[PDB]
């Protein structure tokens, strides 16, 4: 008796008309996936000379 | 692609295609000794890069 | 698909079977319905359709119809017997978007359960250009187009587009899924140097003058485009004669003497050694 | 939370130098526009690195540009259940008390 159907994937809920659609159909965590910086090995070896 | 051309007799080594023909790769496998090189620092306040 | 329902009064057994099928047990035909509902596909199963069909018919004689107090509304005693082919479901779906670079192989796999064996798979491709429509992939050139798994080798910028797979049942029922391919392209690395291959040194040494040598050239930065090659005839033409056609170079040694040939594309040059022995 | 559907989505931010970073913001050191915004992908080749290094002239402007992208991922929810039935006579006349 899913008169809710699935608003995503193109199906329409029964309460909603042909024109309108559900305002919000998902939840957003607002926490992003990020990757760490690559580590360096050759840099600590170098010895600096002033110019 | 620095290596020689790889035919169908490849036993499983890595190859890269250069100008439409596959060629073998070359890998550095490096050794760095003491006091071999130094870094020139320009307005760097004693660090390698700013 | 349309399903057909038959009801047996004595044993309280309702049979669900295909439109073409029939039963000679002594049951009566109550109605028909679509198992995948047009408006609510994943909302109602066979039980709800059978209940809705049985609500109309009469308790005394399932041949005729009746109002509310006289229907068949007790579903606890009624048993549903299924004889129709199971519905076709998509166990595994294609990934919506696939990202890759030029020169790499990509694979699509789809799994379909249910239906009436055997199953037939057809793959279609739509170009990214405007005003394009789905066209069948040539199964003759790519044998994997007929089967469930599709494999493309060394994709290029033209391989970008939308790919769809169509699965057809024995009865003609069709299910499908779609995927999108994104191909990233980089600029050519530009020519740094050109090298000679069979052979960098001495080419092929043949005592017979009639024998001709074959030379192939390549540019070391992988993916670099090499222009049309040109040769510079150099001092001893009597020792040997060199002629270039396209990329390959042909050298015929007239005399038994060492010769050096320089081949250029207009920016970089290759020094190849020619050794001739009598 | 309730009243939000059946889906959860997030953003993933692709780094600068990966091959996933696909965009049209790139300008090479010569100043001309180029197809790829990222300088070089996840390529270990020395040739590409040497050819595509960001080099800056003594008096330079509008030489090197880069761009960024983000990717979204999603998940869904489902429902399961099952039941069983009995009669009073079964539990009343059974020899074993405490069957339920």
């Amino acid at each position: 008796m899913l008169n809710y159907n699935a608003p995503t994937d193109g199906q329409k809920s029964s309460i909603d008309g042909a024109n309108s659609d559900q305002m919000q159909t998902f939840f957003w965590l607002k926490k992003a996936i990020i990757t760490a910086r690559k580590e360096q090995y050759f840099m600590p070896l170098a010895s600096v000379t002033n110019m | 692609g620095a290596g020689a051309q790889a035919t169908g007799a490849n036993p499983g080594y890595r190859t890269s295609m250069v100008s439409g023909q596959e060629h073998y790769d070359v890998y550095p496998m490096l050794v760095v000794g003491d006091d071999s090189f130094t870094s020139i620092g320009f307005q760097t306040d004693g660090k390698s890069l700013k | 698909p349309v399903l057909k329902v038959m009801f047996h009064k004595d044993t309280n057994v309702a049979t669900v079977l295909d439109a073409s099928g029939s039963l000679s047990d002594g049951s009566v035909e109550v109605g028909t319905f679509h198992h995948p509902d047009e408006t609510y596909p994943d909302s109602v199963t066979i039980y709800h359709g059978v209940r809705d069909l049985l609500y109309k018919r009469s308790a005394k004689d399932p041949s005729q119809t009746a109002s509310y107090p006289n229907n068949i509304i007790n579903m606890q005693v009624i048993s549903i017997d299924m004889k129709a082919t199971p519905r076709l479901i998509l166990g595994t779906a294609l990934p919506r978007v696939i990202s890759t670079i030029e020169g790499k192989d990509v694979t699509w796999h789809v799994d379909v359960a249910g239906g009436k064996a055997p199953l037939t798979y057809k793959w279609q491709f739509k170009a990214n250009t405007v005003g394009a429509a789905f066209a069948d992939i040539d199964s003759g050139e790519n044998p994997t187009a007929k089967t469930a798994t599709l494999i493309n080798h060394a994709v290029t910028a033209e391989s970008a587009g939308t790919y769809k797979v169509i699965v057809t049942d024995a009865n003609g029922t069709t299910i499908e899924s779609s995927s999108l391919l994104v191909v990233g392209v980089q600029e050519p690395p530009e020519v740094a140097s050109i090298v000679a291959y069979p052979s960098p040194l001495a080419l092929s040494v043949a005592d017979d003058i009639t024998d001709g040598k074959t030379v192939k050239f390549s540019s070391l930065p992988a993916g670099s485009l090499i222009g049309t090659l040109s040769i510079k005839t150099q001092p001893d033409s009597g020792k040997a004669t060199a002629e270039i056609s396209g990329n390959v170079l042909t050298v015929k040694p007239v005399a038994a003497g060492d010769t050096t040939v320089v081949v250029t594309n207009g920016t970089k040059e290759v020094t190849v050694t020619v050794n001739v022995t009598e | 939370p309730k009243h939000y559907g059946k889906t959860i989505k997030v953003y993933e931010y692709v780094p600068l130098l990966d091959d996933r970073n696909i965009n049209d913001q790139g300008i090479d050191a010569s100043g001309a526009t180029i197809v790829n915004g990222n300088l070089y992908g996840s390529s270990k080749d020395i040739g590409n690195i040497t050819s595509k290094l960001p080099l800056l002239t003594e008096n330079g402007g509008r030489v090197n540009r880069v761009g960024f992208t983000r990717i979204a991922r999603e998940g869904s929810i489902h429902k399961f259940g099952f039941f069983y039935e009995f009669t009073q006579e079964s539990i009343d006349f059974d020899s074993d008390d405490g069957l339920m």
